[PDB]
């Protein structure tokens, strides 16, 4: 996953 | 290739809910975090709402947050907007977008919502014919004038679509609950009149179509 | 939340020459992650939204290498290093490092070319509107170059502004022009209580005005 800092691990 | 085809757009009232679409294709839809995007007709981009690959988690800007719901139906690859409590503000044009990459890599077409609260009306269609013997006898620029209608939009040919050269379709305005607009066309004061040119104007919203010959006046 | 802020609002550019636009963030973009989620995009006239940039300054795989993203902090560019044709169209800038995501007002990116006075015609109101009551009267200027123009409304030697209602074309894909539609809108009474109408067109490619008119 490459995904936004805000965005849930 | 990746495609996304957002659907469900339309005239809502203040207050009102409008439920949008979006199909997606061509790639494993179940595997992406998906946005919802809108452009407002002053062309401002704005971030509107994201849900989880799952569908477990949504995310929401405090100007949409409890009124607006995003989710999925993976086994059906399409993505949704519940909207509720419009209002004017909302008026936009709005994208379905997948995120990818730190970010969002693909956008959608679109699709158009107005939150207003004024009447459908169709378009009162004016010929524009001009007086003399043209300024540069050659050409001869002529028109029609769409007013009153709403909502958007409109469309305008000339000739059925055979008079496609020489023509400025112009933006509409909004201007008491009515949107204006005009459309010129050009063309050799050798075949004006000679031969008839007509303006043809469809308006969906109102289901009217108007096909107005251009006249000569007096 | 986080303010993106573009500069210029528009720039007119040259076939063959570099090109570049700025974006400023009101607060760092910076990850406690060593990533900055700083992306580029472009919107052609009438097209959907097309990826250019993430993370600063990688490329979009459709995108050609004349375009470069650079930055840090609270300071971006994306540059062009030559202009060709379909570049035009509004350049954004958009951020995703801070809940929530926003993006930058638009860069329009605009082609130059030769300098052209507008073609203006002037039409009184249709007999068909008259008996409507009410009267239009509807210039176009059509064709011309740069985007500047100014257009005002005479009523017998008056100047009359309270009724005017002005549209803008893009700027055409095919010949780079302009054009503009005024349309003056009164009631049949005032109209017919009134004899000159005037169209007066000023544009940087004279010193003095285009005049249109008739008498009725």
């Amino acid at each position: 996953p490459k995904l936004e800092p805000w965005k849930h691990p | 290739e990746v495609k996304l085809v957002e659907s469900g757009g339309g005239l809502v009232k203040p207050g009102g809910s409008l439920k949008l679409s979006c199909a997606a294709s061509g790639f494993a839809f179940s595997s992406y975090d998906m946005s919802w995007f809108c452009q407002t007709p002053e062309k401002r981009l704005e971030w509107v709402a994201s849900i989880s690959s799952g569908g477990s988690y949504t995310y929401y800007p405090d100007s949409v947050k409890g009124r607006f719901t995003i989710s999925r139906d993976n086994a059906r690859n399409t993505l949704y907007l519940q909207m509720n409590s419009l209002r004017s503000e909302d008026t936009a044009l709005y994208y379905c977008a997948r995120d990818y990459d730190y970010g969002v890599d693909y956008w959608g077409q679109g699709t158009s919502v107005t939150v207003s609260s004024a009447k459908t009306t169709p378009p009162s269609v004016y010929p524009l014919a001009p007086g003399s013997a043209a300024q540069t006898n050659s050409m001869v620029t002529l028109g029609c004038l769409v007013k009153g209608y709403f909502p958007e939009p409109v469309t305008v040919t000339w000739n059925s679509g055979s008079l496609s050269s020489g023509v400025h379709t112009f933006p509409a305005v909004l201007q008491s609950d009515l949107y204006t607009l005009s459309s010129s066309v050009t063309v050799p004061s050798s075949t004006w009149p000679s031969e008839t040119v007509t303006c043809n104007v469809a308006h969906p919203a109102s289901s009217t179509k108007v096909d107005k010959k251009i006249v000569p006046r007096d | 939340d986080v303010v993106m802020t573009q500069t210029p609002l528009t720039l007119s550019v040259t076939i063959g020459q570099p090109a570049s636009i700025s974006c400023k963030s009101g607060q760092s973009l910076l990850y406690s992650d060593g990533k900055t989620y700083l992306n580029w995009l472009l919107q052609r006239p009438g097209q959907s939204p097309k990826r250019l940039i993430y993370l600063v300054s990688k490329l979009d795989s459709g995108v050609p290498d004349r375009f470069t993203g650079s930055g840090s902090g609270t300071d971006f560019t994306l540059k062009i290093s030559r202009v060709e044709a379909e570049d035009l169209g509004i350049y954004y800038c958009w951020q995703g490092t801070h809940f929530p995501r926003t993006f930058g007002g638009g860069t329009k990116l605009e082609i130059k070319r030769a300098d052209a006075a507008p073609t203006v015609s002037i039409f009184p109101p249709s007999s068909e509107q008259l008996t409507s009551g009410g009267a239009s009267v509807v210039c176009f200027l059509n064709n011309f170059y740069p985007k500047d123009i100014n257009v005002k409304w005479k009523i017998d030697g008056s100047e009359r502004q309270n009724g005017v209602l002005n549209s803008w074309t893009d700027q055409d894909s095919k010949d780079s022009t302009y054009s503009m539609s005024s349309t003056l809108t009164l009631t049949k009474d005032e109209y017919e209580r009134h004899n000159s109408y005037t169209c007066e067109a000023t544009h940087k490619t004279s010193t003095s005005p285009i005049v249109k008119s008739f008498n009725r």
